[PDB]
């Protein structure tokens, strides 16, 4: 009876995309990481307990003789003392910083808790934080709005038997991260001839013209969405839509307006 | 009758788990019965708030970031919302790959609330330790179709992989589960326990199928990245080969639909009839979905083909039209500032002011919406009461189907049990309408392949975009001024049923809901985890 490796996953301010993206993986699908090569010992979403049954499962998997890794999904508000993001009745940079004292290591799953995120784009009212600047703490980060769940799943096994992967000055994965969605666009050679859709409904849109003139961010974004799809069918390109470059930190103000380039 | 214990004081329970998002819960009990309650939400975000000033076109990209289990909904809403702003008629194609959208999304919401997040209030998954597989496999043999995941020789391999996985001495996912022991309020044989954890086990892999079908004309899932504003961007989606494996994944997540989500959930309710009883509410809300017309609100109130409606005092006889002017939000109860309730939300205003934990005067970050001082439930329940009293065919049918396969009146669905069938009876209506409405838009993209509508901005305008979420009646509402974004609000299904008291002090359904509820057991009240998730409640739709 083999023991496997704990792992505890925090939801802050987060949308639960990042949860839904996890169980899309199917190498392994999540019932065999759950049951085979993790324990996966508190997981808000669909974890049996709830209330002070929940909240001691978490504090009897923080004191876990074997120690633990640490998942991370959604940005920190940190305004009112982090009290306007809360479970248990404890502010959850509280909670988050507790969980990371003692963990193996920490992963962010997502763009909002690797840089800040969603609730974090300007005016940022909650003052919200991505873990590492909450904690000050490296970091892990698999993002994207929400990561391909095989890139999550791929950093954890690598982590658990491997070691920590080669990160980026961002704290990605060089694995997943290290090429430009562009660089492996199928409208690349569009790209190369200008050939360029000037609108949606145009017929440069039918024949798959390059998306550059309609806001596309694909030159400007580390993912590896065409070369790996999405669901194992598809990716936003490929569908006739711009990339929003969803990987990036802070993307929400630096590639927006989303349908531009400027 | 119903086990309940004669506790009297407060149970809290926080986090509320098998939810999207954080939920606080207050009940007071007296004699093992709930008195009154609170529903705290516990995250603030402010969607509205950061969509100030922006394009509007940005706005989808932001709001379908509300929520990542009912994806795709808000993007949808928001890109209703601004095509009505600029007055542009989507095209054909473009009204049925956006509502083929919701649809696949109605299919992977619903199977993975149903197994992955409420089963485990009825199912105790430990028992299923104690059931013979050779007599499981009997009884599934009887009360649902042959199929060989539901044979004894499956039954026993998933009984042998809880078992190891129980002996490992790490739960996981089922730490402190409240049916560690065994508990009064749960009723299934050990038989049923695992036919239901085996199916639980199964929906996992079905809902990665789901999904991939809607990233199909979606461009991926979770956050789809398809529509645009005048239509859709995926030409793609409207060819034979992609439309042929939507198809095919489709029908493999029906049949998963018919031979095990409708036959469990039939199974539980026919060992809960009690719960036939419990968590009724009177007031119900739809802005119908899936629409053959789409070119205006109006439009798409009237010609949903799952309809809208209005219905007071549980009165099927008197169905109402959406009074779309007749819809507002209190703060009085909220963690806003002064001078904010009964606001429209085209005069929306979203001033967030915290004050402390459990203050019975401000205790949640959800806005309380109203219609015309009412509290409406909105969602699966609300469409099916709706769709049933309009004698929508599809619904009558399915519904007299379940209360004729229940022995129950038409009136024990205004109840927790009720709620629940309803999400599973609508699952089951979406599937038979897939392959007509798929091959619908073959034909059409066969024909033409105009998808996407020229369209101006406009310097000053305003726009509602309505849906019907998998959780219920959404809106996004849009004012426009200098062509950016002058006010931005959403009021969410979430809102309408989770939400606090309004001005007048009146309960919002789940906390109505709630009045009632027996607590057989005080340390663990798996009642109000049955009663709260059959609303199926997302806290980031609710806030945002
Ligand atoms: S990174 Fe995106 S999908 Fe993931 S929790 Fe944040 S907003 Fe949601
Ligand atoms: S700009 Fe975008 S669509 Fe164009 S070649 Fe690059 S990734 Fe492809
Ligand atoms: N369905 C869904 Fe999500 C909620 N509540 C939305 O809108
Ligand atoms: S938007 Fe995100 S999913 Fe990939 S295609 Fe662009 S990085
Ligand atoms: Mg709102
Ligand atoms: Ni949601």
């Amino acid at each position: 009876a083999k023991h496997r490796p704990s792992v505890v996953w925090l939801h802050n301010a987060e949308c639960t995309g990042c949860t839904e993206a996890a169980i899309r993986t199917i190498k392994p699908y999540i019932d065999a990481l759950i049951l085979d090569t993790i324990s996966l010992d508190y997981q808000e979403t669909i974890m049996a307990a709830a209330g002070e049954a929940a909240e001691a499962a978490l504090h009897q998997a923080l004191e876990g003789k074997d120690g633990y890794y640490l998942v991370v999904e959604g940005g920190l508000p940190t305004i009112d003392g982090g009290q306007w993001g809360m479970v248990a009745g404890h502010p959850m940079i509280e909670t988050t910083k507790k969980a990371a004292a003692k963990a193996k290591g920490i992963i962010c799953i997502g763009t909002c808790s690797a840089y800040g995120g969603v609730q974090k784009a300007k005016p940022n009212p909650s003052q919200a934080k991505g873990v590492s600047e909450a904690l000050g703490v490296k970091t892990i980060n698999i993002p994207g709005c929400p990561p391909n769940p095989i890139n999550f799943v791929g950093a954890v096994v690598h982590v658990l038997t491997k070691g920590i992967p080669d990160l980026d000055e961002n704290g990605r994965p060089k694995l997943f991260y290290g090429e430009l969605v562009h660089d492996n666009c199928p409208r690349l050679p569009h790209f190369e001839a200008s050939e360029f859709a000037p609108s949606f409904d145009s017929e440069e849109a039918k024949k798959g013209f390059c998306l550059y003139e309609l806001g596309c961010k694909g030159p400007v974004t580390y993912n590896n969405c065409p070369k790996v799809l999405f669901n194992q069918v598809n990716w936003p390109v490929q569908a006739g839509h711009p990339c929003l470059g969803c990987s990036e930190p802070d993307f929400w103000d630096t590639m927006t307006p989303f349908y531009e380039q400027g | 009758p119903t086990p309940q214990s004669t506790f009297t004081g407060p149970i809290v329970v926080d986090p509320i788990t098998r939810i999207e998002g954080h939920l606080r819960i207050m009940v007071e009990v007296e004699n093992g019965k709930v008195k009154d309650a609170w529903s705290s939400s516990q995250l603030f975000r402010g969607l509205e708030i950061i969509l100030k000033g922006r394009d509007p076109r940005d706005a989808q990209h932001f709001t379908q970031r509300a929520c990542g289990m009912c994806t795709y909904v808000h993007a949808l809403a928001s890109s209703r919302c601004v095509d009505d702003a600029v007055k542009v008629s989507i095209p054909a194609n473009a009204r049925m790959m956006r509502n083929l959208v919701m649809a696949s999304q109605y299919l992977h919401d619903h199977l993975v609330h149903f197994y992955h997040l409420h089963a485990l209030d009825w199912v105790d998954v430990t028992a299923a330790l104690k059931a013979d597989p050779n007599k499981a496999a009997k009884l599934a043999a009887s009360i649902a179709p042959a199929r060989p995941g539901n044979s004894a020789k499956a039954l026993k391999a998933v009984q042998d992989k809880l078992k190891a996985f129980v002996e490992s001495g790490q739960l996981g996912i089922f730490t402190n589960a409240y049916f560690l022991g065994g508990h009064k309020a749960y009723y299934l044989p050990p038989e049923v326990d695992l036919i239901a954890t085996a199916h639980y086990l199964e929906a996992l892999h079905m809902q990665v199928k789901a999904a991939s079908a809607m990233a199909i004309l979606g461009g991926k899932n979770p956050h789809t990245q398809f529509t645009v504003v005048g239509g859709c961007s995926n030409y793609q989606g409207l060819t034979k080969d992609p439309l042929a494996n939507y198809l095919a994944l489709s029908k493999e997540v029906c049949q998963f639909v018919n031979e095990c989500y409708i036959p469990d959930l039939l199974a539980v309710a026919g060992f809960y009839k009690d719960w036939g009883g419990i968590g009724g509410t009177s007031n119900y809300l739809a802005f119908g979905e899936f629409a053959t017309d789409d070119s205006s609100p109006e439009k798409h109130l009237a010609t949903s083909q799952f309809p809208s409606g209005v219905i007071t005092g549980r009165d099927l006889g008197k169905v109402d039209n959406v009074d779309l002017g007749a819809i507002y939000e209190d703060v009085k109860y909220s963690w806003y500032a002064p001078g904010g309730d009964g606001k429209h939300p085209y005069d929306g205003v979203t001033d967030p002011k915290y004050t402390k934990l459990d203050d019975k005067d401000h205790y949640s970050w959800m806005k309380a919406p109203r219609y015309k001082g009412k509290a409406m439930e909105v969602g699966p329940l609300a469409r099916t009461f709706i769709a049933y009293a309009k004698g929508q065919p599809d619904f009558k049918k399915v519904v007299d189907m379940v209360l004729g396969k229940l022995s129950v009146p038409a009136t024990a669905l205004h109840s927790t049990l009720g709620r629940t069938a309803a999400r599973g009876i609508e699952t089951a209506i979406v599937c038979a309408n897939m392959e007509k409405w798929i091959k619908e838009m073959a034909d059409s993209g066969a024909k033409d392949n105009t998808l996407c509508a020229k369209w101006e901005m406009p310097e000053e305008s305003k726009g509602v975009g309505l849906a019907d979420a998998p959780r219920g009646a959404l809106s996004h509402w849009i004012r426009i001024k200098g062509k950016k974004i002058d006010n931005f609000q959403l009021v969410v299904p979430s809102t309408w049923n989770l939400g606090p008291r309004g001005a007048q002090g009146d309960k919002s359904p789940v906390e109505e809901a709630l009045i009632g509820t027996p607590i057989a057991d005080p340390k663990r009240p798996v009642e109000i985890l049955r009663t709260v998730h059959a609303f199926d409640p997302c806290i980031a739709c609710g806030v945002h």
